[PDB]
């Protein structure tokens, strides 16, 4: 796939108020660069091909 | 309908009373004519519209839900999404089927109502001066002019004005 037979494998880790993350790792570590904000409310997602419009 | 009024002892509706659902015409010495009745016509109105504040009311609002389309076939879990989806249109669908089907059964039946009270409420005007036809029309039995006419409609006919003259007619 675009020249490789090599492989990334994503996982994902939420970390909570008071809680502390570890990362253990002797080698294959695609490291996190920081985290992604988290919210809740109204917000989702949709497949779709129909135009914008104003 | 369940009151037997409209397509029932009434033969037909008119085409040509276009200010009202609901109506007098008449026949007497200065001819004939038409007018419609204001309360009745409202009050079958009211109710319809009732009943559609109560339909077209806001619809639910929803966000972030499940998926329900799959382009990789995945097995258990995508066969319960699809399931719990499938059931839920099924049961609205039926709603929906229900919903309409009994609105208009007593949609039919409240409009038949209005008229059947209408009519009621004209036989207990009129009293011993006047016998019903039976197809909607009252036979009255004393002269009565545009305005004795307009005081049936109004509501204000002094039926002991006109007793005498009717009774003596009615029965000979
Ligand atoms: C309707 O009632 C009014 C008020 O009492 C009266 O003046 C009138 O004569 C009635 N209408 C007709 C057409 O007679």
């Amino acid at each position: 796939v675009r020249g490789l037979s090599s492989r990334i494998s994503i996982y994902w880790t939420i970390v909570k108020p008071g809680d502390i993350l570890v990362i253990n790792s002797n080698g294959n570590l695609i490291a996190p660069r920081g985290y992604f904000k988290m919210r809740t409310g109204k917000s989702s997602i949709m497949r779709s091909d129909a135009p914008i419009g104003t | 309908g369940i009151f037997g009024a409209i397509a029932g002892f009434i033969e037909n509706g008119w085409e040509g009373m276009i200010d009202g659902w609901y109506g007098f015409r008449h026949q007497n010495s200065e001819g004939t004519g038409q007018a419609a009745d204001l309360k009745s016509t409202q009050a079958a109105i009211d109710q319809i519209n009732g009943k559609l504040n109560r339909v077209i009311e806001k619809t639910n609002e929803k966000f972030h839900q499940i998926e329900k389309e799959f382009s990789e076939v995945e097995g258990r879990i995508q066969d319960l999404e699809k399931y719990v989806e499938d059931t839920k249109i099924d049961l609205w669908s039926y709603n929906a089927e229900l919903l309409v089907a009994l609105e208009n059964q007593h949609t039919i039946d409240l409009t038949d109502s209005e008229m059947n009270k209408l009519f009621e409420k004209t036989r207990r005007q009129l009293r011993e001066n006047a016998e019903d036809m039976g197809n909607g029309c009252f036979k009255i039995y004393h002269k009565c002019d545009n305005a004795c006419i307009g005081s049936i409609r109004n509501g204000t006919y002094d039926h002991d004005v006109y007793r005498d003259e009717a009774l003596n007619n009615r029965f000979q």
